[PDB]
């Protein structure tokens, strides 16, 4: 009974993994194992996607969420995001799911046979986590993984086909990136852009040279990082600033998670580059910009001068400015004004829309584009009943970027709390009162009265 | 010691009437901007073009309001999320016509309660407690995030964050149920589970304690007076209360462990609030509450109502009054 | 040595018996085309 | 040692499931009115009463099925299943809106007899009575909301439906015609409810993160016996936190959980007596200086004002179908409609 | 302490109990399935069937508009519905 | 009420010709409609231009007459405005232009005719509902 019962892990049964906080063995087998449950559903899912795919609907009218990862970096798709194979889509597939057999196979064999305690059996694998040496060179190991798999998708951007660019010329295409950006006043700038409107952080990245550019330093400096850390050893002022404890690294790492958790809502939601919306759906801005778009072209084709149109409220009916000045849509859409996509620019000059090009250059597609994205906007129930909340039955649909940034922020509250809670327990932990107050020397009992 | 300890030791001291600590002080300056505006705003200032349609709502006192009307109200939809400070304005005239005072508000308060929560955790640190009361107040808070921030990025526009006042809120819940149905959204059923549980479980325990305090009192004097502050012994009879409790229902489904009582009474309302401001963060998003809008028909294929569809109908009638002169286009898509 | 007829066991029959009964009802109707 | 005393000695016998003289009347009641809901959301419309499907059997799901209330041509009557509407006929009898009233008056009296059940073991334990006075607060809402609010209007056709979606569409129903947010005695029960659910918390999580470490392991619920006679927390070290947090704390223990009982319950209390009013259409519906100069000064808006205009579209798109006794007709011209919406 | 029945997990374990109930509750079940699909709840409860809720041409309601007359309302709508 | 083979009888072409359709093209052409139009034309309104509804009566006033299934089949092969005056596939789907329009790529002459009957068989239904918009939710 190597803990395993809580009279002698002191653990109960539904906080038993605890139990493991000092079972090295046990626990690589629990990340292992677990580890194969994540590549086993990139596997499962993928394929259920494959299966349930038609070619002729758009990705999203089928609810798909991997298959736009895949068809991002450039496999299986060809101009304006049309499938043109979906055997890399069954490749994908199977590759992840064939190998989340041969890491089952490795947890379950070090979480069961293998030996409970890696630090007897090996110097190398095992290690306390008191031990800030140790500590930092895994830290750095992993961190040199992450550079290297960051340095990937430059390799597949630059020499392995290309990534798909929504914004290629002549409606999207995949591309091969030749010239990434290195100027780190852009890679960068992009850190101190605000994350307010018509900034938005690293959200508003626009185009496919700033994000092979961004992973070309990141996977450097990952690299570095993981060499600095192997070599050193946290300095006093580090090690006197945190908890050097198993729960606070995994308080730490919460934390982190909720971070990026949080980041990748607002990343799907706003960002239509690195999410093309031919394969993910317009988003909100998008699609109620595509809206005004469609009643300009209906009305201007029926003889309405759009530029002079004196809306209900003084300001335009179509047109208006923003607050500096940009001519922009009119009505409630004044709010998107920051929306930038590829049907959209073609009409823009230096103060904004473009009354003359309005009025002469919308190709046919821009109206086919303006009319799919506006009734595809990420609005539907909970059932999957596509529409304002008012709309009857009819459409079976949910925007997958409304799926992804529900399911995301979600999950990031939830690691936040669980930064809190194990955060606070490890702080208690290490100074000896998690456990309560001891009665025989109450702190507050030996404070002086607040009055 | 040097005069940087001895800042520290007073910011960190467990002295002090009120505890300063390091979250102490964000929040102090944070809540003191939020509150001394917040004030000001909602006794003078003048109307605000919420919805960017040159239509101002009175939201203050002085132009009008009572205590149950008056709000200090959303920057307008032509910002949308766009940075407002004073700075960004031309005067404050501007600031205050376009609801430059509710961005400084929210982001302060915001910004403050977030350090409110962090001072729970700090202090509980410096006197030797169990770190999670914080966590309860994330509940709370979650639920402020919600109305004041996650759902304005959502819509794109803080004109659609929930209003600083009584009728604002009001406002806020009936265009929210146009456009999402969030009766219909589970989390939102969970959110009143939780509340209205918590506000039975209240009743319930302070009923069961007070039900089975010890006789320490004669019948002139209150009853409250049979506790004394700090004594060892427990006022009321545990056992007792469960001998009524587990007769009132089976004798199993009352507690009898202390702890775990009141770990149930944390853990309910925490989680049904959590849900509940869930629910707010994703109708952020677009995904709502159930549909059921014609969902059952007949032999023919006639619309057979039921109590949705009657629901519909006043969603419907909230959805084309709300904000009357503000849409162009059929479509109300944010 | 219990009794098998108890108030107890009027109890948890008069809830239960009905139960499964609307139960088949309820997975029956799953079944009804219009 | 009369047969009274015979019957008394086992109706107050120790058994897993009390009885008393209170379950004569409790549990029939109890079981009847859950028996009739189940019964009805199962397998009973409601479309004679109200043009609606409101069974499983229909195809309704667990958020659409009601027990509705009666036809509005019925009045206040107590639809007894022998009385002159349904004459005996049960299947008449569901089709007319029986089982509500059925529901109604039956659960009206299982309350009652678990309000006796509480006075009735708390007497046998010899417990102070408060969990009892405490379940006031539910039969005060139960009987204003249910009962008293119908009889004030034209029919119980106005009374709630049983039915999550039927509650859904009586909260709306009461924001568009009583304006019922606006209503200082929603308001102050409001802040009941939600207090005492904020003070559920807190004193929850106060307990949980003041304990005294009276074990070993890391599960702190195992250090506590029932039977102990030490407080198993730390009353001045929360008090303390407190203090210095809030600048208020609790000091008393027996005023703490006094205040428990007393906030929820006078909440819900207060919220009855704001239905009561609502019963005869005496709402809080208005501000009269703010429609005096609203009239006069077509730039004057609030968001009182902007909510009246929300309750308008409620009204007109929600009765004709909502109330179809009326036969209500209204022309889309006469819909009021804000721009393109 | 125990008021003297026998434990429910004594009872749910013992095998006199699942020979029992392997065929009760099953026959309950089997029971209620019956009721719906012989057509018997329609004509004990009154429910409408998918085909019997409007006249092949009517779109109005059936709706009961008199407290006496109520139970005689009823009866003239099922009819007209042949 | 049912649906008798009545209900699914509808106008073939302009010269009073009818055809009579099963419950299995009905309900065919209730599920393509919905794969294939209702993102636009869901309960026979038309969201991207609200004018022009599926109404019968509105079939039956365009140029060519739409209230018949020949003239429905036509329009999805080769759509004009509602005086007849211009081609628009380019901007609606239709046969024409399943190159820019995908989801009409695998659709049959057969398929086209379930739609056509569902959009002549519904406002017999629905009556007011199919293509009045909110009003009549
Ligand atoms: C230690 C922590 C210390 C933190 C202290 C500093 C905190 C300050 C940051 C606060 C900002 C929060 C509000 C952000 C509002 C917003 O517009 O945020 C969204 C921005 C994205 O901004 C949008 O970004 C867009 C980028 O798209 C542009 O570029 C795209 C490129 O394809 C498209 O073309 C698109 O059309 C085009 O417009 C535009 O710029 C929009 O106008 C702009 O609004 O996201 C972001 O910056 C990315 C991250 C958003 C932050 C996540 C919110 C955190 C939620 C708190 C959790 C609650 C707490 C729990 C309680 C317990
Ligand atoms: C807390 C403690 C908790 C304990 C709860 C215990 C629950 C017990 C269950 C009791 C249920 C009582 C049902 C009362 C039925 C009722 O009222 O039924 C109503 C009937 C009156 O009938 C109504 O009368 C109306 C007025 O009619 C009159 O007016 C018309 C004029 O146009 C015609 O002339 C008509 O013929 C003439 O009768 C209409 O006809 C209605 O359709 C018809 O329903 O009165 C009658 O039965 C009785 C009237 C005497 C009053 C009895 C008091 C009960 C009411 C208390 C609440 C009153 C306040 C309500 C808020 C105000
Ligand atoms: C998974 C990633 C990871 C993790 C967990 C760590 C963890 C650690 N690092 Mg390492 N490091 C990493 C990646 C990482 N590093 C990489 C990729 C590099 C290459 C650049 C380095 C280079 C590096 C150096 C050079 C040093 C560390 C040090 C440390 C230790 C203390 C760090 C600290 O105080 O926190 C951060 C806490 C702070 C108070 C720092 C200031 C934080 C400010 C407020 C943040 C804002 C500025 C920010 C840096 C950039 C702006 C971005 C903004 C717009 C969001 C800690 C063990 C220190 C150490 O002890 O080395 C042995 C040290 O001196 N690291
Ligand atoms: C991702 C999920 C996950 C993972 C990887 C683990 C992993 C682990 N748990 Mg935890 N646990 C989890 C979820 C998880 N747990 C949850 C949700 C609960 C709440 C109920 C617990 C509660 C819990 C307690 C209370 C305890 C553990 C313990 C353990 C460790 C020893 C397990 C053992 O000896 O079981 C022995 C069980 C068996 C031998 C039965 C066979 C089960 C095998 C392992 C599964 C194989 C099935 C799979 C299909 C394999 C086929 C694939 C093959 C072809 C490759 C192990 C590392 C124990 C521990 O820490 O020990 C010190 C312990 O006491 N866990
Ligand atoms: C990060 C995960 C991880 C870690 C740290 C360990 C660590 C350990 N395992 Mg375990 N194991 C794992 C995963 C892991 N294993 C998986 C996935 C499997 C299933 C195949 C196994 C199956 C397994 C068995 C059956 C045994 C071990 C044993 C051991 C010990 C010695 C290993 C050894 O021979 O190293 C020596 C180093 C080498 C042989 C160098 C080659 C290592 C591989 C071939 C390099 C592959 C790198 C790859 C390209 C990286 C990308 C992978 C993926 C993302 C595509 C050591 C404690 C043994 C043990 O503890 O004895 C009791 C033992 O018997 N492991
Ligand atoms: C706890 C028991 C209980 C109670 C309080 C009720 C109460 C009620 N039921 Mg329910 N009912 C019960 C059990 C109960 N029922 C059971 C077990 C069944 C299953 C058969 C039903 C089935 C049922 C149906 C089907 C219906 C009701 C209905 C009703 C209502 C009207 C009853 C009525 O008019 O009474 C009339 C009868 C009396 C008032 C009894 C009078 C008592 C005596 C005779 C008076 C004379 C005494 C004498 C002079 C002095 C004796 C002194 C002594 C020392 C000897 C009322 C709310 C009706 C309803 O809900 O309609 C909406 C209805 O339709 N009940
Ligand atoms: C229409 C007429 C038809 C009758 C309908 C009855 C409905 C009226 C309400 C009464 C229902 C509840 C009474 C339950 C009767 C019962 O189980 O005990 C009756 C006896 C005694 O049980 C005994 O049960 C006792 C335990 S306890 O009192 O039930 O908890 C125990 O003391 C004793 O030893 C044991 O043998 O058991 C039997 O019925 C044997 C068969
Ligand atoms: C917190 C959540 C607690 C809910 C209970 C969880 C029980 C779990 C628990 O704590 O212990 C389980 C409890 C004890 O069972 P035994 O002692 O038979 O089991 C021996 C066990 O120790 C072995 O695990 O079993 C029951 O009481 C089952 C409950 C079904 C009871 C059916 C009775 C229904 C009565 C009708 C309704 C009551 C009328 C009320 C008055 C109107
Ligand atoms: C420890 C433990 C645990 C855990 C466990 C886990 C976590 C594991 C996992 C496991 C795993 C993770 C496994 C894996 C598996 C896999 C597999 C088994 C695979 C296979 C595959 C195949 C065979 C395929 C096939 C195919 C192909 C190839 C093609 C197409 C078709 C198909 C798909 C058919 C638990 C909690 C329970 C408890 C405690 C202890
Ligand atoms: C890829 C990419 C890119 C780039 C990016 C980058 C380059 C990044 C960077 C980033 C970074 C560079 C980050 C950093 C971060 C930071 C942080 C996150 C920090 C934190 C800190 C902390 C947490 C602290 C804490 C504390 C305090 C405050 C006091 C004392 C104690 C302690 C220490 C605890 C771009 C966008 C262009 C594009 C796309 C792609
Ligand atoms: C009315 C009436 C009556 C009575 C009746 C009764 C008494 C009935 C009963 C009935 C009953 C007594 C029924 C019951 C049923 C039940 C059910 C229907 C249940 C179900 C449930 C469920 C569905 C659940 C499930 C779940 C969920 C959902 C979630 C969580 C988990 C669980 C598993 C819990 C008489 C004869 C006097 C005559 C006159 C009229
Ligand atoms: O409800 Mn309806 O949707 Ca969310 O925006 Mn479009 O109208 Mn307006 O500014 Mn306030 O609010
Ligand atoms: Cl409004
Ligand atoms: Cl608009
Ligand atoms: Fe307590």
């Amino acid at each position: 009974a190597t803990n395993r019962d809580q009279e002698s892990s002191g653990f109960a049964w539904w906080a038993g993994n605890a139990r493991l906080i000092n079972l090295s063995g046990k626990l690589l087998g629990a990340h292992v194992a677990h580890a194969g449950l994540i590549v086993f559903w990139a596997g499962a899912m993928t394929l259920f996607e494959l299966a349930h795919f038609i070619p002729e609907k758009p990705m999203y009218e089928q609810g798909l969420i991997l298959i736009p990862h895949i068809a991002t970096l450039g496999w299986g798709v060809g101009p304006g995001g049309e499938v043109v194979d979906t055997f890399p889509f069954f490749v994908v597939g199977v590759v992840h799911l064939i190998s989340s057999a041969v890491l089952g196979f490795g947890g379950v064999y070090h979480a069961i046979r293998g030996p409970e305690t890696l630090e007897e059996y090996s110097s190398f694998f095992g290690y306390d986590w008191k031990d800030k040496n140790k500590m930092t060179t895994i830290l750095g190991f992993h961190l040199i993984v992450l550079g290297i798999g960051a340095l990937l998708l430059v390799a597949k951007a630059m020499f392995f086909g290309g990534l798909y660019d929504t914004w290629a010329p002549g409606g999207g295409d995949v591309r091969v990136i030749t010239n990434p950006t290195l100027d780190p006043r852009v890679i960068f700038g992009y850190l101190l852009k605000s994350p307010f409107g018509g900034e938005g952080w690293i959200v508003s990245v626009n185009n496919l040279e700033d994000v092979v550019g961004g992973h070309i330093w990141i996977g450097l400096i990952c690299i570095a990082g993981g060499i600095w850390h192997i070599l050193t050893t946290p300095f006093g002022w580090a090690r006197r600033a945190f908890i050097w404890s198993g729960e606070a690294y995994l308080s730490y790492s919460l934390g982190a998670l909720s971070m990026m958790g949080f980041i990748a809502t607002c990343f799907v939601w706003f960002n239509n580059t690195v999410y093309p919306s031919e394969f993910y759906g317009p988003t909100g801005p998008e699609a109620s910009q595509a809206q005004a778009m469609t009643f300009l072209i209906r009305d201007q084709k029926l003889g309405a001068n759009v530029g002079s149109a004196q809306g209900p409220t003084g300001l335009g009916k179509y047109l208006m400015r923003s607050p500096t000045g940009e001519i922009i849509f009119g009505g409630e859409t004044m709010r998107f004004w920051d929306f930038r996509g590829p049907w959209l620019e073609p009409l823009r000059g230096p103060n904004g829309l473009d009354l003359n090009k309005i009025k002469n250059d919308i190709q046919p597609w821009q109206e086919r584009r303006a009319a799919e994205y506006m009734t595809h906007a990420p609005l539907g129930s909970l059932n999957s009943v596509g529409g304002v909340a008012t709309e009857i039955n009819s459409v079976n649909f949910v925007s997958p970027r409304s799926w992804l940034a529900t399911s995301h922020f979600v999950l990031a509250f939830f690691f936040l709390v669980g930064h809190l809670w194990h955060a606070g327990r490890a702080r208690a932990a290490a100074a000896g009162f998690e456990k309560g107050i001891d009665r025989e020397s109450e702190p507050v009992l030996s404070m002086p009265s607040l009055d | 010691a040097n005069l940087w300890e001895r800042f520290c030791n007073w910011v960190t001291s467990t002295d002090n009437r009120l505890y300063v600590g390091w979250f102490g002080v964000i929040m102090i300056p944070t809540l003191l901007a939020a509150t001394i505006c917040f004030v000001i705003a909602f006794i003078a200032a003048p109307p605000v073009d919420i919805d960017g349609i040159r239509e101002p709502v009175s939201g203050s006192l002085l132009y009008g309001n009572n205590i149950i009307t008056g709000a200090v109200v959303p920057s307008s939809n032509a910002i949308g999320l766009h940075f407002y400070p004073i700075w960004e304005a031309a005067s404050l005239d501007e600031w205050l016509y376009n609801g430059g005072p509710y961005q400084l508000i929210i982001f302060h308060f915001l910004l403050g309660a977030s350090c409110y929560m962090g001072r729970q955790w700090e202090l509980s640190y410096r006197l030797g407690m169990r770190p999670w009361i914080c966590v309860a107040y994330s509940a709370p808070l979650a639920s402020a995030f919600a109305v004041f921030l996650i759902y304005p990025i959502g819509q794109g526009s803080f004109s659609d964050g929930m209003p600083l006042g009584i009728s604002g809120t009001f406002n806020f819940m009936i265009v929210f149920q146009a456009e999402h149905n969030i009766l219909m959204h589970p989390f939102h059923q969970l959110g009143v589970a939780g509340v209205f549980g918590g506000a039975l479980f209240c009743a319930m325990h302070g009923s069961l304690v007070t039900s089975s305090l010890i006789r320490e009192t004669t019948e002139t004097e209150s009853a409250n007076y049979g506790y004394k502050f700090g004594q060892e012994e427990e006022t009321y009879n545990i056992v007792a209360a469960h001998g009524y409790f587990g007769r009132l229902i089976f004798q199993y489904a009352s507690f009898n462990n202390s702890r775990s009582l009141h770990f149930f009474l944390a853990a309910w309302p925490v989680v049904g609030v959590w849900f509940t401001a869930l629910g707010i963060s994703t109708m952020a998003f677009n995904l709502n509450g159930f549909n059921f809008n014609h969902s059952v028909i007949d032999a023919k294929g006639n619309v057979i109502n039921t109590w949705a569809d009657i629901i519909n109908r006043a969603n419907l009638g909230m959805e084309v009054m709300h904000e009357r002169n503000a849409h162009n286009f059929p479509l109300d898509l944010a | 040595s219990y009794p098998i007829f108890t108030v107890r066991w009027v109890a948890v029959h008069t809830l239960a018996v009905p139960t499964i009964f609307f139960l088949g009802a309820i997975a029956a109707m799953q079944f009804i085309q219009r | 040692r009369g047969w009274f005393d015979i019957l008394d000695d086992w109706l107050k016998r120790d058994r897993f499931v009390f009885v008393g003289w209170s379950g004569i009347l409790l549990f029939p009641c109890a079981y009847l009115a859950l028996g009739g809901w189940l019964t009805g959301t199962t397998f009973v419309t409601s479309w004679y009463t109200h043009g609606l499907a409101s069974s499983y059997l229909e195809g309704c799901n667990f958020l659409t099925v009601a027990v509705s209330t009666p036809a509005n041509s019925m009045g206040h009557s107590l639809l007894l299943l022998w009385g002159p509407e349904a004459q005996g006929d049960f299947t008449r009898w569901c089709q007319l809106g029986g089982l509500w009233t059925f529901i109604a008056l039956h659960g009206a009296f299982g309350l009652i007899g678990f309000m006796l059940r509480q006075f009735e073991i708390a007497r046998l334990v010899g417990v102070r009575p408060y969990n009892a006075i405490a379940f006031s607060a539910p039969i005060a809402v139960f009987v204003s909301v249910f009962l008293i609010y119908p009889l004030g209007q034209s029919s119980w056709f106005f009374a709630p439906s049983f039915g999550v979606a039927a509650i859904f569409r009586f909260l709306l129903f009461f924001q568009g015609f009583h304006n019922w947010t606006l209503n200082p005695f929603h308001m102050m029960g409001v802040a009941g409810v939600l207090g005492g659910a904020l003070l559920c918390a807190i004193h929850g999580a106060t307990v949980e993160n003041t304990l005294f470490q009276d074990g070993e392991g890391a599960s702190t619920f195992r250090a506590f016996n029932p039977t102990q006679a030490e407080e198993t927390y730390s009353m001045v070290t929360a008090n303390r936190f407190w203090s210095q947090i809030f600048g208020i704390a609790f000091s008393n223990k027996r005023w703490l959980h006094f205040f428990m009982l007393f906030v929820p319950v006078t909440g819900l209390w207060m919220s009855a007596i704001g239905v009561v009013g609502l019963a005869l259409n005496l709402r809080s519906y208005d501000f009269i200086s703010q429609e005096i100069r609203a009239a006069e000064d077509p730039e004057f808006e609030t968001f009182y004002t902007k909510n009246l205009l929300l309750n308008e579209g409620i009204r007109a798109w929600m009765a004709p179908q909502d109330q179809p006794h009326e036969n209500f007709v209204f022309p889309e011209e006469v819909l009021p409609r804000g721009n393109a919406l | 302490g125990t008021t003297g029945e026998r434990p429910f997990s004594d009872i749910i374990t013992s095998v006199r109990y699942w020979v029992i109930h392997s065929i009760t509750i099953p026959a309950l079940f089997i029971a209620g399935w019956l009721f719906v699909s012989t057509g018997l709840a329609y004509d004990v409860f009154g429910t409408p069937r998918p085909d019997s809720y409007y006249a092949q041409e009517q779109r109005s309601i059936p709706l009961v508009t008199d407290r006496f007359e109520a139970k005689q309302q009823v009866e003239t709508f099922l009819e007209q519905l042949k | 009420a049912e649906l008798t083979p009545e209900v699914l009888t509808v106008p073939l072409n302009s010269e009073g010709k009818t055809i009579t359709l099963t419950e299995k093209q009905y309900l065919e052409g209730k599920r393509l409609f919905q794969y294939a139009c209702a993102s636009c034309h869901v309960g026979g309104i038309t969201k991207t231009n609200p004018s022009l509804d599926l109404r019968t009566e509105t079939l039956a006033l365009a140029t060519p007459p739409r209230d018949n299934i020949e003239g429905l089949v036509d329009y999805m092969k080769n759509p004009t405005t509602y005086d007849g005056e211009q081609e628009i596939a380019e901007v609606h789907p239709s046969l024409r232009s399943a190159d820019i329009f995908p989801k009409m790529r695998n659709l049959t002459e057969k398929d086209l005719v379930a739609i056509a009957g569902h959009i002549l068989v519904e406002p017999k239904i629905l009556g007011d509902k199919w293509g009045g918009g909110k009003v009549y939710y």
